[PDB]
RNA sequence: CCUGCGGCUUA
């Protein structure tokens, strides 16, 4: 049959280990993202 | 001393109990295997 | 006429006593589907390698020391209960209304129910005798009690004139621990007291029986 | 369907058991007028519903 | 020293078990009577399955082993069983303290009936038939463990006795049986209190009433 | 006693 819309994705050490490797990337070149501060 | 004997070591409840267990895993395996292939 | 009432914690300003046993092998090791006890001849593979040493484990000690302390004759005068330590540090509250069988196959069977429930239950369905109280002993039990542990190493006296100088408010209390090689300091911080009964060194059911016949001459129990 | 709130509606007739809808919980339930739906949970005291 | 059987001038303690289990069947190895192992071997035969307490023996023995007045060498144990059997050890025997253990020690004392020791210097454990008047000394009295007898203090009694006065007690080890399995070689009744009393229990309430009345 | 994640089974 068919499916109607897309429910809760499970995760494992795969998927977990995926986005795990690109944070490291994503602070060992230490791109950050902020709030930046406006003066006056 | 009033002595107490050792307490030491009907089919129906427990298959309830364990085929609402069965359809739960069932349901758990059947929902990802078919969500995984659709998508 | 009729028996004296439940001798435990409940029974604290009356008349009572307790027996302490600790340092005994006794836990659930499940054989690999029920719960069994750490044998030492029986089991060669699970013994040397649950890590344990043969001449230490003594799961039998616990045994010994029920089938020589529930039939004493103050026992059935209501005047003691049973306070156990285990090796994993369970504290077990005992009244004296059952006897434990001294077959050491039934009661280490019981004893593993006991284990894998921590709830024994009576024929009568009206007095579950195996109370758990906050451990360890000394969390709930009588409010005037005498804390002294039994040595062969301490001051060797008769049992029968320390016990008699002792009040009947107070609840006299006896630490044993049945190693086969060991030391008198498994509750040496609980005890009040260091005194000796005997010149040769006992087990734990030889100790508590010489107590035992101390005490039902003290009061004539 | 046999009992309806809004926007929400309980079946009966369609299955027997509780294992069959659990096997189902994501199927898509058209109705014959023709508005779309889906099927959400299983009722269990009532056998199919 | 240990006083033994053949010095029957000096008083040595006799302690003798009565009706302790001990029955061996064949399976194919000697097996002794077990209460656990062994259900339908019982079933079978044309016993019963009540008769099964061998730990009683072993629990007399180990009660009586590091005691003060074995530690003196005192204490002789000598045992009776409905096979019709007596054993007699001096208080210097060591056995394992493990029934498991003992149960190999138990199939050698049902299988050879003198077991020399380990070190292989003395046969701990020595076989003798009936009588068992001839263990103790020529002057001795006996005294049978019985609720028929009035209570009295274990001091009080041992301090009657006479010093070459022999002691020869006998201690019921069967979970169920008469007290008068040797009234014919009992000589008086004695009691340990009115309340209960067990059988390895009134051994170590009269080993602690023999080390208060002789310093032991 | 109902019920959310973990054993084993069912047609």
């Amino acid at each position: 049959f068919d499916r109607t819309a897309k429910p809760v994705p499970v995760i494992t050490s795969e998927v977990t280990e995926s986005l795990e490797d690109m944070i490291r990337r994503r602070i060992q070149d230490s791109n950050f993202d902020d709030l930046q501060r406006r003066t006056l | 001393i009033p002595t107490h004997a050792p307490k030491y070591e009907d089919r129906t409840r427990s298959e309830i109990n364990k085929m609402k267990a069965q359809l739960k895993k069932e349901r758990k395996f059947t929902m990802k295997e078919i969500r995984k292939d659709a998508k | 006429p009729q028996a004296p009432p439940v001798l435990t914690s409940k029974d604290k300003i009356t008349k009572r006593m307790i027996v302490v046993l600790a340092m005994a092998s006794l836990e659930t090791h499940k054989i690999s589907d029920k719960y069994v006890l750490l044998n030492c001849d029986d089991h060669q593979g699970l013994l040397k390698k649950m890590g344990r040493d043969i001449s230490e484990a003594r799961p039998d000690i616990t045994h010994q020391c029920l089938l020589t302390l529930l039939d004493s004759p103050i026992n059935k005068a209501g005047k003691l209960q049973v306070y156990i330590q285990t090796s994993r540090g369970i504290l077990i509250e005992v009244n004296p209304t059952v006897r434990i069988p001294r077959t050491f196959k039934r009661f280490s069977g019981l004893m593993v129910q006991l284990l894998h429930k921590l709830s024994i239950r009576s024929v009568n369905s009206e007095e579950k005798l195996l109370k758990v109280i906050k451990n360890p002993i000394t969390d709930h039990l009588p409010t005037k009690c005498r804390k002294v542990t039994l040595s062969f190493d301490a001051p060797v006296i008769r049992v029968q004139d320390y016990i008699e100088k002792l009040d009947d408010d107070e609840s006299i209390c006896v630490f044993v621990g049945a190693m086969a090689r060991g030391k008198d300091n498994f509750a040496d911080e609980y005890v009040d007291e260091k005194v000796g009964l005997s010149n040769y060194p006992l087990s734990a059911s030889v100790a508590c029986s010489k107590f035992c016949h101390g005490a039902e001459d003290a009061w004539n129990i | 369907p046999y009992k309806i709130f809004k926007n929400t509606a309980f079946i009966k007739d369609m299955f027997s058991s509780a294992m069959e809808v659990a096997r189902f919980e994501g199927a898509q339930i058209k109705t014959v007028s023709g508005i779309r739906g889906e099927i959400k949970r299983a009722l269990s005291k009532p056998e199919g519903h």
